[PDB]
């Protein structure tokens, strides 16, 4: 349901993958994490990483922004050429900071977490939170000045 | 290249401070990467949140602890947990005694020492992200969390 | 064996302490569950005694379960036969009478 | 020790088949050593080539070479100091990717040319069992292909054959022990049964 | 937000609530062995524990280090179990260690329990009702005459791995013998050392030229067979 | 508790644990120590 | 009056520490003679592999692009 | 049940031991703040004298509340209803009677 | 309510413990000083005994103030009015008296 | 950083009782120690660069 | 003070201190840990 | 001499604490095993009134066995030799006589 | 043992115990924490 050329996602996707070329970085990623030949397909493997995740973030990543020439641009794009052998770690965290998320063993599933703008899923206040000896229900932490 | 430095300076600039609030038997409903809001009575000069004491559906009103104040201007809100821990949200017609309030509609199934909270029309949200979160081998989780 | 005999004269110390898991919440507010699936095991501190020749017996009976091993007793206080283990049954002689101390742990095993 | 360096010398004297259907010493020299790095870089480059390790035995600096050795002592449930908890024995793993299964050996050809050819050694067996791990090494001395596949094949043995280690603390006897010697567990706990007293 | 049900999010926030029971799957089914479940305590009658219909055994085991976490090192919990008898014991010399294989662990909420666990009956009994985690096991950390332990990692875990993977390199084959890359499906020709054989159990490629143009598959051979003497 | 004993038991637990740790960092994401 | 020797599941969460329940040598606190938290060396001594505790592991020198 | 029905002994220890959020450093200025919003929930030392039948109702009373499951108790000291825990309660039986020695939290929720 | 008026029987124990900075020297000489600039606070271990009835008051009285705030009070031992801090006030309860024991802590707020 | 509020607390209660098996002691919350690096750090793993060579 | 939970503790804050060390060991001077 | 060969005080303390492995977490499933093979050694807490004359060859026989140097003894609880070693024994040296307080742990070797 | 004396304490010894096992770790063989 996803037409690389034009960039646009028909509907609902229920999975089916299908072998097109595209530019897609969040597909470039997925093929990364669970390829057999070259990737990670051996170990890890497929049903151990979000697809979904990658879905939304592709989504994401294939929007329109503006160019700064007059034009239009999609948000975040691919074109690498992997040549010298890294960890696995480095190349993982290269292709999850291209795009701003981060990977977590979810506990079925290797999710990732882009830098979205979500809405609030919980509220707590003092009368649902544990209370230490020190009256200190919420501690807080700033960033430095030099960071 | 702009926007991935730019996004970096922004983040910077504006994401600010990160909380620790380590939390009950709920915990286990948040992924890392869950946006939650923090009411803090003591980071505001007020209190906007507590329990529910007691129900009276009929002439609907709400005993609560802790004593509300309405603002001046605009409306204020407040939120309780319905009888399917669904988080419904009402507007508050009038607070009597601080204690007692009367709202447009009490939710069905709202029980006792339920958590009711409020929302003022000039308060912002203070939302943070999840970013870590452990099981405490007790029931309680630790969770960890920056600004949004 | 299998069957404690013997009798507990001055009046033993029951001990319950269930194990919970508690929360404490912030303003006065808790949260409380039963933390184990069943039960609560119960404990007894006894205090036996009994005459010179009989302590031998009795040292024995207590050896052979040697700390681990259970053996079967009826406590003089609900009256119900029970499963337990004992690991110290400190003893004290005197000249006619052994006086023995003992820790009881009520187990499920 | 100079008796440890004959001993190991004349391990690394032994003919072993060549692979091209001839013979070859087990290890062998031709290093060309150029650019000053720490003794300890080379020291250990050396103990690595041939499969030894330097220790200090309180006289001497003696190697403790990996060869096939007899046992020395042998030790029960009934001679080991024995802690609060009732382990005598404390036995540990290796983990499951420290298991590595296909080694890329560094060694330079000197028939081609005198470059840095890479020779692949897998155990296929073990590619089966724990997934596929794969390490880089340097034969330090290597000039033939069948020393290489060797170094490679000695590695991929040691990881896939030996796995757990043990920890015993024991009596006054310990005075007697120098490291790299062989000795026998006999524990009844491991066993079903009880074989010592 | 977890995929957890409703009943559980009513639970969560009780005052009072039920004790949490925790449930534990061994599965050595991919590396050669059996499923094992266990539960560190009994039910009110005295028997290993019913859920959904599955029997869990009694037997002392806790983890702990459980943690969802993104920035470091990825989160490696610990499994503690008990070893007198010496169980676990017969399973390390039987199973290579239980290395490679899945630990899964359930949370369930004891009032959810099936009905047979209770002398009265369970009315609220709702199998749904459980928090699923899988971990894979690492290493065996200690194993004793007492107890044992054991290291878990996410089934993720990139430590060891690179990428790109595959190799170049001349007079050997990076190709897995019968893969689909290598494509060969002919008898048994030859075993590791050239040597003809007609034997299937015997039958594997040297991984050298030699032992592909045994099998006539110098096309699918995965080396390249002219860079050693452009690299000089 | 005794001052003596406890302090070398202290720095001695230290000690494994900054191993553990140093250990521990070398790991992926780690700091590398 | 024993050795304790921290094993791994003891520093591994409060789980065996109160296994053995150290009463005996916490209640002694200590002695001259006698040296608590051992420390046994199994699994740190093995984190890198076996190879690694029969034969120091040569190194290689550092990769330069400029080749 | 949900209250507790029998009658205490005389001598019974009420603590209080109010929680406040307290900052100072070594001599210098102090500033207390109330903290929390439930105050101070106290705690009720409490020893009761049954007859040997009787304990087996009050004993069966207290495991079935094992620890969590507050209920409903009226203190002789103000005569108002609370909601309490009991976490403990060891027991000593001797020849005739037997004494409770238990402790009441009292709770909110 | 602001001042403490029940009265104190048996006799309290009044407590100083004046903070200073203290070095020691080598071969016995030494070096101190005050530490603080304001004077020592002094504490007062102090036990109540009061009728069954006016212990709720005496309560009451403790709580609304409830660990933190001040309340005056006239020490029947300096005879000078002072503000003191409670934070304890354990009560143990008697057929017809309650007696109290109490730490009043003074304080310069 | 010094021992000024774990006297704050005084923690009287926990010391006296030393602790229990269900409740964990020293949590050590994670604010300081996570943001160290800076909060973009915390969501984007910050891509590495390759060594710099001279001989370019 | 029991062995049993205080040994835990005192690793447990051993690491913590091992988190510190390193982290202030790669400041600017220090040692880079 | 390789035998203790005075009498003891009435008075006289036999603890046994055995060894064995105990596996437990929490409050669930419990395992026990009886660990070594020589069970519980236990410790006999003595005591000895002798004149002020004799002390001198009490004390020379255990400061000629000196903590190490096990000797064999008969205690009268089950009148059986045993093994066992002294590493205390304090004395108390009155008017007319002298009080040794001593442990034996017996021993196997 | 009080707590709140005690836990600075041990915290001070787990730093000075990472310090030298960093600086224990940077010798020949070690680790080069
Ligand atoms: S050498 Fe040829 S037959 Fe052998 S594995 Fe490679 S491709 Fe297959």
């Amino acid at each position: 349901n996803y037409n690389p050329q034009t960039r646009q996602y028909s509907g609902i996707w229920d999975g089916t993958f299908k072998p097109a070329y595209s530019n897609n970085m969040a597909w470039c990623l997925w093929d990364m994490l669970t390829h057999p030949r070259y990737g990670m397909g051996k170990r890890l493997g497929a049903a151990d990483v979000d697809k979904w995740a990658l879905y939304v973030i592709g989504q994401y990543c294939d929007q329109s922004v503006p160019d700064g020439f007059g034009g239009t641009e999609p948000r975040i794009t691919c074109n690498a050429y992997l040549t010298t052998q890294r960890k696995a770690w480095d190349v993982l965290s290269d292709f999850c900071s291209a795009m701003r998320c981060m990977p977590v063993w979810n506990g079925q599933t290797l999710t990732f977490v882009q830098d979205r703008p979500s809405d609030k899923t919980w509220t707590y206040n003092r009368s649902n939170v544990v209370m230490p000896d020190d009256g200190a229900p919420f501690r807080y932490s700033f960033s430095a000045l030099k960071d | 290249a702009h926007r991935a430095g730019l996004w970096l300076i922004k983040t910077e600039l504006l994401e600010t401070q990160t909380v620790d609030f380590s939390v009950g038997a709920e915990g286990l409903r948040h992924v890392p990467g869950d946006v939650i809001e923090i009411c803090d009575d003591d980071y505001a000069g007020i209190s906007t949140g507590g329990r529910v004491l007691a129900v009276n559906s009929q002439t609907r009103t709400l005993t609560l602890d802790r004593e509300i104040t309405l603002p001046s201007s605009g409306t204020a809100l407040i939120s309780l947990v319905d009888g399917s821990g669904n988080p419904v949200s009402v507007e508050v017609q009038s607070v009597t005694d601080g204690v007692k309030v009367k709202v447009s509609r009490v939710p069905d199934g709202v029980a006792e020492y339920s958590v009711w909270e409020l929302k003022l029309p000039t308060l912002r949200q203070r939302l943070f992200r999840c970013v870590s979160i452990r099981e405490n081998d007790d029931g309680t989780y630790a969770i960890t969390a920056v600004q949004h | 064996m299998k069957t404690f005999r013997w009798k507990v004269k001055p009046g033993m110390d029951v001990a319950s302490v269930p194990s919970v898991r508690k929360v404490r919440f912030g303003d006065g507010y808790s949260q409380r569950a039963p933390a184990g699936l069943n039960a609560n095991l119960k404990t007894y501190s006894v205090t036996l005694s009994v005459p010179r020749e009989e302590a031998t017996v009795l040292e024995s009976f207590l050896e052979e379960h040697g700390g681990w091993k259970s053996f079967l007793w009826t406590p003089p206080y609900e009256w119900r036969q029970i499963k337990v283990t004992c690991a110290k049954w400190s003893s004290r002689v005197s000249m006619l009478r052994v006086e023995f101390s003992a820790e009881f742990e009520q187990v499920v095993n | 020790d100079k008796w440890a360096l004959y001993v190991i010398g004349q391990y690394c004297d032994q003919s072993v088949p060549d692979g091209f259907g001839g013979t070859e010493p087990r290890i062998t020299c031709n290093a060309y050593l150029t650019t000053q790095r720490k003794a300890w870089d080379v020291l250990s480059d050396f103990c690595s080539a041939m499969r030894c390790m330097p220790v200090w035995n309180g006289q001497t600096l003696t190697f403790v070479q990996d060869r096939p050795s007899d046992k020395t002592w042998t030790y029960n449930r009934s001679n080991v100091v024995m802690p609060d908890d009732g382990a005598p024995f404390r036995y540990s793993f290796s983990a499951l990717k420290d298991r590595h299964n296909a080694v890329e050996v560094n060694w330079i050809d000197p028939n081609n040319g005198w470059e840095t050819a890479t020779e692949l050694v897998e155990d296929t067996q073990a590619i089966a069992r724990y997934g596929r791990n794969v390490t880089k090494m340097d034969a330090f001395g290597c000039t033939s292909r069948g020393q290489a596949h060797r170094a490679g094949l000695w590695l991929i043995k040691t990881e896939l054959l030996e796995t757990q280690t043990v920890d015993f603390s024991v009596g006054a006897e310990g005075l007697r022990h120098v490291p790299g010697d062989v000795i026998e567990i006999c524990d009844d706990d491991y066993a079903g049964i009880s074989t010592g007293g | 937000m977890q995929d957890i049900r409703q009943e559980t999010l009513n639970e969560c926030t009780r005052a009072e609530q039920s004790a949490s029971v925790v449930l534990w799957e061994i599965d050595l089914t991919e590396v050669g062995g059996e499923r094992y479940f266990f539960c560190n305590e009994q039910n009110e009658k005295g028997e290993p524990v019913t859920w959904q219909g599955r029997q869990y055994q009694p037997y002392p085991i806790q983890g702990s280090g459980f943690e969802l976490n993104g920035k470091g090192t990825s989160t490696r919990p610990t499994l503690t179990v008990s070893n007198l008898y010496g169980m676990v014991t017969g399973m390390a010399e039987d199973m290579q260690s239980l290395v490679g294989g899945t630990v899964v662990r359930r949370k369930v909420y004891a009032r959810f329990l099936d009905a047979v666990n209770f002398v009265n009956g369970n009315s609220y009994a709702d199998p749904e009702q459980e928090v699923i985690s899988r971990w894979r096991i690492e290493q065996c950390s200690e194993l004793s005459a007492v107890s044992a332990s054991f290291v878990l990692s996410t089934p993720t875990e990139t430590d060891g791995a690179v990428f790109p993977g595959r190799i170049m390199l001349a007079n050997t084959c990076t190709w897995t013998y019968r893969g689909d890359e290598c494509g060969y499906s002919g008898p048994a020709v030859a075993d590791e050392y050239d040597q003809p054989t007609s034997d299937i159990t015997k039958d594997k490629c040297s991984k050298c030229l030699s032992g592909c143009k045994f099998r006539n598959n110098v096309g699918n051979f995965g080396g390249f067979l002219s860079i050693n003497k452009l690299s000089q | 508790q005794i001052g003596p004993a406890a302090l070398k038991a202290v720095y001695d637990m230290a000690r494994k644990g900054a191993r553990d740790e140093i250990q521990t960092q070398m790991r992926d994401g780690g700091l590398f120590s | 009056v024993f050795q304790i020797v921290l094993g791994a599941a003891a520093i591994a969460g409060s789980f065996f520490t109160a296994g053995a329940t150290l009463a005996a040598w916490g209640a002694a606190i200590g002695a001259g003679g006698m040296t608590g938290i051992l420390f046994s060396l199994g699994a740190s001594m093995v984190l890198g592999g076996v190879a690694q505790m029969l034969a120091p592991k040569a190194r290689t020198p550092r990769i330069q692009t400029t080749d």
